[PDB]
């Protein structure tokens, strides 16, 4: 069973920033699509930053130029960087096996993974 | 049992078992004679057979089979679920149908181009159940349809805005010019407003029943979603021009009404078959025996002078490019009419014969002339028994290969006679698995780590890696550990031994229990993966099918070519993708647009599978509305007299008086554009037509716009052109399309745009022309070519005039050299780089272009120019001066172009798996010729596979270094052998 473990949340203040980390315990992580999903209060799950088994970084419209996804196969853990964080990304951080980049449906709604982890809270006050 | 005689008398029968009791037939019309004086008056009057039917949901249905009661299970289990013991069963007289019902018919036979009703090419009645079969997901499809989204047909996209185009909105909003009347308002919006807030936002800067229309183009900007995320929005966008809608008012729903259905529904063909217990009709497991054909004789009126003195039959069981079993007859003179009357043994159990399996006959001389498939088990369970004498097909691994059509050519084609073991009862086989209770005994104990790191190094490599018997035996022997691995599922189900019940049990109970896949990302190219050749079993078919069912509307658009090619490896009519595609069309405009041109054209060309996609095309057609039907064959018509007129100008101010005769008389005053069904064509600009001087003599038509409220006077042109095959053409911008969108999820503007190409009939289609364009070698001709001396300053010159200022110029530059990079990229990919300049053409706005891939691809499979000076892509003086100052040193718009194409082709490599895949698909599909090895992995030897990022850049620009090492050699080499 895949396991995948958050950290690096918390409380931080409007313009701040933070670096989410998580560790899978897929062993096929080097040939897995990695992405961070957000799930706002009383919203649906997005995905909003994507990242290929090669390294190809792809953002979505409201995260795009704050935020940055980086993996190491090495370690199979994903970070997650955040910068100028604003109000509305306050939401519960998830990361799971993403999609593929250019397949709008990866993009459209909740995945529909049944492995999610605790994931992990982030506030902007 | 109570029934209802057709006189409303009820007379109770009982339930008479299951076996042989399909004489219910004459047992009751027996009853309703002895019991009615009238019944047996009318049975000199009544129709051969009756029909029975029975309330499933409020809706009619009925028991369409012959064979066995078994079938019925399924009304009997309805019947015992709503607890009512006494079930009741209509008896009706079987009506002709009624002229408006023959006339519909011979409209949708017009429309597709193929009778379906004709069953003078089946040994069976496969297609026609298919046509039965194929009434409910149509009918669940257009009740669960809602008219206004259905009407309008919205074209939206869920992907985020790519960053060349978030770049470009200037200020966080969008202008929007709103035209009404002569009245034009220009607003200025959010990128993140739908539409219609945007329509309340103009209704407030001064009725409610209003939505925007693209002027000029028959597309609406409606539903609930953000205006930057309407396709024709984005490509607005990135074209840099304004956006402009009109006040339009929605189109009427009821424009869409479909005629309701004549059939009664036809349930399912899996009630035959039930458990193994069940069956043991006789189950296909119980016998043990060796399966046994008998080659009676071959065939042929007029013998082939190819090759003779010598022939023989081969007899292959195959499933799924696996040659289970191999038996051969003695070779023998090779006449008129050859006789064995031998009967090929094989070492395969009768019982082991899994469903797909195919007999493949081959007849070889003395290599392989004629073939015929006939599928061992039929589309109803059953094993094939009796005489066959079926008609084979001639050559002049392949899709076409594979098909259990028979030649419809009976009076000039080979004949071959065979004879299958016969049997008292027939021989049904058993249900594909009852119940994953004992689990198959899934393993418990880890794995070693040794044996993790060799499966985990397995599972990681490409699609086209050979899997030796070690690496299939630790795939097998883990499976329940590589169930939780998707991108091993096309390893792990290469590794069933399909020859065998008992495994194919086993792989049945492992993907019963498949959650890990269920849950797991959509993955297109694994999905591709598992509808190939390689994967004849159903199940793994309906996997990737219901895991293809999560696609949007544009990304089927994306795919959808390789889906209708992909149903040709189904090995029966009435297959899931053919579901999925039906019910895709159905519910989107443009994808049944698309999906009936695509399926016409294989109808026209393909003669293998014509029936198949007829019934297909069938579907869809009754399924869609009366304005589509319309549309449709508004469209035929024009193709259908553009056709004759290029036929009678090919025979040959002539073409100027056809066309005034076309005009004046049977030309629709407006058709959709078989490849934009978002612009309709009016007029036709005669004075504009002409001839183009090519071998082939296509017509260069030029349309008038059909729609008032387009904002420019422009044109439609459209090319029409007979002796070639579109459909290579097709596909191969197809798979340009799909690598552009691969570069556009990773931040890459390539310029790479294809044309609309479609293909109408047999050997002809309409071809998109591009305005402002030019060739290369009429460029070169302008000034020296002709005589085959060529120049580098003559494109940069070109280029230089065509640009009225300085900034247009460097624009011009610069587009030259993204489209030139990414043309290079993708046909060194594609290995369709080695053209001559008649079929490169370039736009006054420095774009580039590759026209005519039929005329390339076929001639590099048949040759692959090892035999010749082969360049990887044409990379020709006169690009590097135009890029360049041509010093053979360097320069900064030569630097770009090699980084630029060095970050495409990583790109691509990013995606090796899909690409791999689309590119042995469109070998094995689009190829009228045989293919093999060798030419498939073409594509993973010029995709670098399983070697570092530098490694893979250090051979893209050796692949630069040697296409400049050869300038003009290439190319006057292409004019030696033209000239």
């Amino acid at each position: 069973q895949v396991q995948l473990v958050e950290s690096g949340g918390g409380l931080v203040q409007p313009g701040g920033s933070l670096r989410l980390s998580c560790a899978a315990s897929g062993s096929i992580f080097s040939i897995n699509a990695m992405g961070w999903y957000r799930q706002a209060p009383g919203k649906q799950r997005e995905l909003v930053a994507h990242i290929t088994s090669g390294g190809s970084t792809n953002y979505a419209d409201s995260v795009k130029g704050r935020f940055t996804i980086s993996r190491d196969n090495a370690k199979n853990t994903v970070y997650l960087q955040m910068n100028s964080l604003k109000p509305e990304d306050t939401a519960v951080y998830y990361c799971n096996e993403a999609g593929d980049p250019f397949l709008g449906s990866t993009w459209n709604g909740p995945p529909a993974f049944g492995s999610w982890g605790q994931g992990t809270q982030v506030t902007v006050s | 049992i109570e029934f209802v005689l057709p006189s409303p008398e009820t007379a109770l029968l009982h339930v008479a078992g299951h076996g042989n009791v399909e004489q219910m037939k004459a047992q009751v019309w027996l009853r309703a004679l002895e019991t009615s004086v009238a019944a047996d008056f009318y049975h000199r009057l009544g129709p051969h057979h009756f029909l029975l039917l029975y309330q499933k949901k409020g809706q009619w249905y009925e028991i369409y089979d012959k064979y066995q009661v078994v079938q019925t299970l399924d009304c009997l289990r309805y019947w015992k679920a709503t607890h009512r013991s006494p079930g009741q069963i209509h008896l009706v007289q079987r009506h002709p149908p009624s002229e408006e019902s023959q006339a519909f018919q011979r409209q949708l036979t017009a429309l597709i181009g193929y009778d379906v009703t004709d069953v003078s090419n089946v040994h069976d009645d496969e297609l026609e159940f298919t046509r039965r079969g194929l009434v409910t997901p149509r009918m669940a499809e257009v009740a669960s349809r809602d008219p206004k989204l259905y009407a309008m047909h919205p074209w939206v996209t869920s992907k985020p805005l790519p960053e060349y185009l978030w770049k470009k909105i200037a200020n966080n909003c969008i202008f929007i010019v709103i035209h009404r009347s002569t009245t034009s308002q220009t607003i200025k919006v959010s990128p993140d407003d739908t539409p219609g807030a945007i329509l309340q936002s103009f209704f407030t800067k001064m009725e409610q029943d209003f939505v925007l229309r693209v002027c000029g183009r028959d597309e609406y900007l409606v539903g609930e979603t953000p205006i930057k995320n309407f396709q024709w929005v984005r490509h607005c966008l990135k074209n840099g021009e304004e956006i402009h809608v009109v006040l339009d008012t929605p189109p009427d729903p009821a424009l869409d009404e479909v005629r309701k259905e004549e059939w009664p529904l036809v349930d399912d063909c899996t009630g035959v078959t039930g458990y193994h217990e069940q069956l043991t009709t006789v189950s296909l497991w119980d016998c043990d025996r060796k399966f046994r054909v008998k080659i009676r004789g071959i065939d042929i009126p007029v013998l082939p002078r190819n090759t003779d003195l010598t022939v023989f039959v081969e007899a292959n069981i195959q499933h799924g490019q696996q040659v289970l079993c191999q038996r051969r007859t003695s070779p023998k003179p090779f006449t008129e009419e050859v006789l064995w009357n031998v009967w090929l043994e094989f070492s395969i159990k009768i019982k082991d014969l899994p469903k797909g399996a195919l007999l493949n006959l081959q007849i070889y001389c003395g290599q392989l002339l004629y073939y015929v498939n006939l599928l061992l088990i039929d589309h109803r369970f059953l094993l094939r028994r009796g005489e066959y004498v079926l008609h084979m097909w001639q050559i002049s691994f392949n899709a076409d290969k594979l098909t259990s059509a028979t030649n419809p050519d009976k009076e000039n084609s080979m004949s071959i006679s065979i004879l299958l073991d016969n049997y008292c009862h027939p021989i049904a086989l058993p249900k594909h698995q009852p119940t994953p209770d004992p689990e198959g005994d899934r393993v418990r104990a880890e794995m070693p780590n040794q044996l993790r790191k060799q499966l985990e190094a397995i599972i990681a490599t490409d699609p086209l890696n050979p899997l030796t018997a070690e690496d299939k035996e630790l795939l097998w022997h883990f499976r329940y550990e590589s169930l939780k691995h998707p991108k091993a599922y096309p390893k792990l189900f290469s590794s069933v031994k399909w020859g065998q019940q008992e495994i194919v049990a086993k792989t049945y109970q492992l993907l019963a229990r498949r959650e890990v896949w269920d849950q797991s990302a959509l993955d297109v190219g694994l999905t591709m993966q598992l509808l190939d050749c390689n994967f004849s079993d159903e199940n793994v078919r309906a996997i990737a099918v219901q895991k293809l069912e999560s696609l949007e509307d544009d990304d089927v658009l994306h795919y959808l070519l390789q889906l209708v090619q992909a149903v040709k490896f189904e090995p029966y009519h009435d297959s899931a993708l053919a579901r999925f595609l039906l019910k895709r069309g159905l519910r989107n405009k443009r994808i049944g647009h698309f999906l009936f041109w695509f399926l016409r054209s294989e109808i026209a060309q393909s003669r293998h599978y014509q029936q198949r996609f007829a019934v297909i095309l069938e579907a869809y057609l009754r399924g869609c509305g009366t304005a589509m039907l319309h549309d449709f064959t508004q469209q035929v018509q024009v193709i259908e007299m553009l056709q004759k007129v290029t036929l009678d100008i090919k025979s040959l101010s002539q073409l100027k008086q056809k066309l005034e005769n076309l005009q004046n008389s049977q030309l629709p005053e407006s058709f959709r554009v078989p490849y934009d069904p978002g612009l309709k064509a009016g007029a036709l600009a005669i004075e504009k037509c002409k001839v183009m001087a090519s071998k082939k003599k296509p017509l260069w038509l030029e349309f008038k716009c059909a729609d008032p409220t387009a904002l420019s006077n422009e044109t439609i042109g459209i090319i029409f052109k007979h002796g070639d095959d579109l459909r290579q053409d097709m596909l191969i911008l197809q798979i340009l399309r799909i690598m552009e969108s691969i570069w556009e999820t990773e931040s890459l503007d390539l310029c790479l745009l294809p044309y609309g190409c479609i293909s109408t009939g047999d050997k002809i289609g309409m071809i998109e022309i591009v305005k402002d364009a030019t060739t290369i070698a009429k460029i070169q001709q302008s000034t020296v070519g002709n005589t085959g001396a060529f120049k580098d300053e003559v494109l940069n010159h070109w280029l230089k005039e065509k640009s009225p200022t300085e900034e247009k110029f460097q624009a011009a530059v610069e587009r030259f050299v993204y489209s030139c990079a990414g043309y290079c990229v993708a046909t060194f990919v594609l290995g369709i780089g080695d053209r001559h300049n008649d079929n490169i053409m370039i736009t006054e706005t420095g774009n580039l272009f590759h026209i005519d891939f039929g005329h390339i691809l076929g001639n590099y499979k048949s040759f692959l120019g090892i035999n010749k000076e082969r360049v990887p892509f044409v990379l020709t003086p006169d690009f590097l001066f135009v890029m360049g100052t041509s010093g053979k040193k360097t320069s900064p718009h030569f630097q770009k172009f090699q980084d630029i194409c060095v970050k495409a082709y990583l790109a691509l490599r990013h995606h090796t798996n899909l690409l791999i895949i689309l590119f042995s698909m469109m070998l094995m599909t689009g190829m009228p010729q045989l293919t093999s090895k060798e030419d498939i992995e073409y594509i993973r030897d010029a995709l670098t596979v399983g070697k570092n990022e530098e490694d893979a850049k250090k051979y893209f620009l050796d692949q630069i270094e040697v296409c400049r090492d050869k300038g003009w050699t290439v190319q006057f080499n292409w004019f030696l052998h033209l000239v």
